[PDB]
RNA sequence: UGAAAGCGGGGCCUCACGAUCCUUCUGACCUUUUGGGUUUUAAGCAGGAGGUGUCAGAAAAGUUACCACAGGGAUAACUGGC
RNA sequence: GAGAAAGAGAGUGGCGCGGACGCUACGCCGCGACGAGUAGGAGGGCCGCUGCGGUGAGCCUUGAAGCCUAGGGCGCGGGCCC
RNA sequence: CUAACACGUGCGCGAGUCGGGGGCUACGAAAGCCGCCGUGGCGCAAUGAAGGUGAAGGCCGGCGGCGCGCCGCCGGCCGAGGUGGGAUCCCGAGGCCUUCCAGUCCGCCGAGGGCGCACCACCGGCCCGUCUCGCCCGCCGCGCCGGGGAGGUGGAGCACGAG
RNA sequence: AAAUACCGGCACGAGACCGAUAGUCAACAAGUACCGUAAGGGAAAGUUGAAAAGAACUUUGAAGAGAGAGUUCAAGAGGGCGUGAAACCGUUAAGAGGUAAACGGGUGGGGUCCGCGCAGUCCGCCCGGAGGAUUCAACCCGGCGGCGCGGUCCGGCCGUGCCG
């Protein structure tokens, strides 16, 4: 006999993508091999980064692809994504940038393109630098998605700002007994 | 290409088209693993096996 | 029941894709002959006739 | 390239055969003829095949070209080896070896190509 | 797809993944939303607060298309003309501003959110926000109204 | 109120009390009353009260030996046990 | 595999034609600790049935499906092959 | 099994997205196509019962307004928060020997120091309702008109998309 | 009028449907047989074989039913007859038997079949002994293929490269 609990026994991470693309498999196949025999632990992060969902690996638009590369000291630095480096259309001006994402918009394309940069991917990008040596690693809003406004501490509850789940938004739907002073009580 | 467009020509014969584009370019990843520019940046490979 | 959900609709942009990929596989000879019709006496497999 | 067309061969071809917990493929290139990476012929560029003769007796070689990779009927060439057993193994040494052609499968099919022979020679 | 669905590992297992203390019983707790102020009011009020009683006017026969005004804001502003506009507005020394029509794109009220490009603009909508007049004045251009 | 420091938004402290819907009263030179305007009226918003003592709140008399059903040894009328 | 952060680094000046296996990378290999289980949850099935699109130049009157068996067997097992 | 919803996953596109209704041209009642068929749905904006309103600012020069050294209005400039933690990266005091010294290039290690992703916590800021305090401005109608600020407070908000 | 609806009727076609306890209640002399006074309730039930070639004739018995003979590829398809499982039963063979039978672990004994056991593996390299070849290496001619990359040969084609 033992004297421990097996709850926690099993790590409960990811070690290959859910996904079945081949590209992507080829990518993590490239990957395993550079996170394995290098001693960057940027191709680590790359690796486990090729793993995750669509909602663990949120698009990262242009405007704050720009706006995080316009900080001191990042110049002339690529700069990398695991998503999707979409468009930001509420922004005039672009400047060059070297982008590497696993699928950028035709539109961000353009507009990258139009500005002079160029858009490697991840094959490149081991070719390139296969240490990772001077990037800039990004990510996208991952509580960017309007289902963590459902989440959290629970409505009908002092000091809990959560959206509850109304079929419809109107004066009839959830305004009237736990929401006012007049009617009820108020949280 | 008429009909499904090209690389940089778009779809004529729809109306928006255009290829997807790739995920990865350069596909023979045996070419990549044997390339100058990586294996400089690799650690020695360590291949002794060491049983109980 | 009759109103079993017999149909499914795609996505237009995934139905083309769909198409570029099948028509784009059909140009690989490892791709046909592993899918089975015997080709090997075939002068070139992305196979054009004459017009006639 | 090879590393697609591999992922998408190597569970969806019709050469694979599953059963009795083995794993083949009846490509006809194959050396080996096992489902795996480095044996299977349709994939690569450079490709070595071993077959027996039309004839009763001699064991043909099958070279994959460079150049006609989308032309099959001009893609493989054949050749006839209809010699002692020693010598049929040193020429398909030196094809593999000193041409620098494939040389993994240097070993697989000076194998296959004894096993050819042996059966070549008649039964007991 | 049954074949990947629960019931297929649940064959042998005598109470099918629903258990042999708590029945599967038929309806236990009563149809649909029932109880709201009896028996699941801890839910409805740990969970849909407000779901109880009357607010406001009733107003009978309410019509979508009278109170139509959609909305957009100045930094989306300029997605609504095409590039060439607005780089010409930049390099016209003449100062002529570019004429934008908003109803035609079909938003009928402007709203100022964002930060709005240094050159002049003729902006004709519907209505107009405070703010979005007065950043209008703030690059210098014009708030244009039509009915 | 005390001269003042201060004390006091009920009872020295521990109990003395009540949701939605509905009604009534109070409030603002308030909102809506639907094509426009005026005036009544009604609807609103905010704050009390009318009360659910089964007190997180159905509106509610019996009898069956003519009885019925689903169940319970979760539970009495026997023995047996302690 | 070596107790000690890091180059089996480049540069300038004083005969015999040979070398096993491998790597379905979803693969293969190496160490360590561990294995109870009802209600329940999850994973893997090259476990099984019926039909459909592909495929095996599959099988079959020189005898398929089914059924029986003191025959030979494999798999922890579902089951399966002779 | 159908429908609705929720979340997790995979796929396409991405501030958009979707033809499902209609139409045009054996298998095929399929498949393709429309784009001045995006009507429409969802999303890109919230808040209020409602009339409604509807999501940064800062600096300079001039003109007890004087017993806004604080701007009413204009000309110019900077421009879209901060603090702590933060995977990644960037810089590099020194050093990684072959006989020793000078001595370049490539790679690597590293004291210390940065620019800090996502996210978390906190402080700020903006929009809508409400309350209090208070002064100033606008004109086609100088009115029971309209706009504005400061300080709390109510919101399923904004704060460089994420559907 | 048109666009619209149609589990009834006439005439069609089709199916990722069911395959005789399924699919209509009904694959068949089915709303039939049968039950009820009545309103109404309402089944079970497919398959010889390629072709009846459906067993002439002999013999026992009164006959059903046999024994021979014959048809057929087959009666191990014989008029409710393809396949013919299980429970249950008859008989033969083997084995056993006083704690009802049955079961798990462990062997032992007897069977039954299989190994086509019953003088036991081959495979490379070297040495020796007997052999037999139209025989190797090097050269010459022809064909085919691969690449210190011809540092930089000539000519093409392409760029999800640029410029004029
Ligand atoms: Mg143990
Ligand atoms: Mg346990
Ligand atoms: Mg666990
Ligand atoms: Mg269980
Ligand atoms: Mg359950
Ligand atoms: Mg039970
Ligand atoms: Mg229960
Ligand atoms: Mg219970
Ligand atoms: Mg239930
Ligand atoms: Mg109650
Ligand atoms: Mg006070
Ligand atoms: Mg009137
Ligand atoms: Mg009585
Ligand atoms: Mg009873
Ligand atoms: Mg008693
Ligand atoms: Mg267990
Ligand atoms: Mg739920
Ligand atoms: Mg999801
Ligand atoms: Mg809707
Ligand atoms: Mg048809
Ligand atoms: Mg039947
Ligand atoms: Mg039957
Ligand atoms: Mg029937
Ligand atoms: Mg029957
Ligand atoms: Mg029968
Ligand atoms: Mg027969
Ligand atoms: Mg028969
Ligand atoms: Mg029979
Ligand atoms: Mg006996």
């Amino acid at each position: 006999g033992v004297d421990i609990r097996h709850n926690k026994d099993r790590k409960v991470r990811r070690k290959e993508p859910k996904s079945q693309d081949i590209y992507l498999r080829l990518l993590v196949k490239l990957y395993r091999f550079l996170a394995r025999r290098t001693n960057s632990t940027f191709n680590q992060v790359v690796l486990k980064r090729l793993f995750m969902s669509r909602t663990n690996r949120p698009p990262l638009s242009l405007s704050r692809m720009i706006r995080k590369m316009k900080l001191p000291g990042r110049e002339n630095k690529t700069a990398v994504v695991v998503g999707t480096v979409t468009d930001d259309v509420r922004v005039q001006e672009v400047p060059k940038l070297k982008v590497c994402a696993l699928r950028v918009t035709s539109r961000a394309r353009s507009r990258i393109l139009k500005a002079g940069g160029k858009i490697l991917t991840f094959d490149q990008l081991a070719l390139d630098s296969p240490k990772g040596r001077g990037t800039v690693l990004l990510s996208g809003p991952r509580k960017g998605r309007e289902v963590y406004r459902h989440f959290g501490k629970a409505p009908g509850t002092p000091h809990s700002h959560t959206k509850p789940y109304v079929r419809s938004k109107g004066r009839k739907f959830e305004r009237a007994r736990g929401r006012r002073a007049s009617r009820g009580y108020k949280n | 290409d008429d009909l499904y467009g090209t690389w940089r020509k778009a779809a004529s014969l729809k109306s928006n088209y255009n290829l997807p584009m790739h995920k990865m370019l350069n596909t023979d990843l045996s070419r990549i693993l044997k390339s100058p520019e990586i294996q400089r940046a690799l650690r020695a490979p360590r291949k002794k096996i060491h049983r109980r | 029941k009759t109103w079993r959900r017999w149909h499914r609709r795609v996505n237009t942009t995934q139905k083309r894709y769909a198409i570029c990929s099948a028509l784009a596989a059909s140009a690989l000879p490892a791709l046909v002959m592993s899918k089975g019709h015997r080709i090997e006496e075939v002068p070139e497999l992305p196979l054009v006739v004459e017009d006639k | 390239s090879a590393h697609l067309q591999w992922m998408v061969v190597r569970n969806c071809s019709s050469f694979l055969i599953k059963r009795n917990k083995q794993t083949y493929s009846t490509e006809p290139n194959n050396l080996k003829a096992r489902n795996s990476f480095r044996y299977n012929g349709l994939i690569h560029r450079k490709t070595v095949g071993v077959e027996p003769a039309a004839d009763g007796k001699g064991v043909v070689v099958v070279m994959k070209r460079r150049s006609g990779q989308r032309k099959p009927a001009t893609s493989y060439v054949r050749t006839t080896i209809n010699k002692n057993a020693r010598a049929t193994l040193s020429s398909i040494r030196h094809m593999i070896r000193k041409n620098k052609y494939h040389p993994d499968l240097r070993m697989a099919a000076i194998r296959r190509a004894s096993a050819i022979l042996r059966s070549q020679k008649p039964v007991m | 797809p049954s074949r990947l669905r629960k019931t297929r590992k649940l064959r042998g297992h005598v109470s099918h993944g629903h258990g042999r203390i708590g029945k599967h019983r038929k309806h236990p707790g009563g149809r649909g939303n029932a109880g709201g102020m009896h028996h699941h009011r801890i839910n409805f009020d740990k969970y849909h607060p407000g779901y109880f009683g009357k607010v406001g006017m009733r107003h009978y026969h309410l019509k979508r298309n009278q109170s139509f005004c959609p909305t957009v804001n100045l930094d989306k502003l300029w997605t609504l003309v095409s590039e060439q506009t607005r780089v010409n507005a930049a390099k016209n020394k003449t100062g002529a501003a570019p004429i934008i029509d908003v109803v035609r794109s079909g938003y009928y009220k402007v709203l100022g959110k964002g930060k709005l490009p240094k050159q002049p603009v003729i902006v004709k909508a519907k209505f107009f926000s405070r703010r979005a007049e007065e950043k209008i004045k703030g690059v210098g251009g014009a708030c244009v109204l039509v009915a």
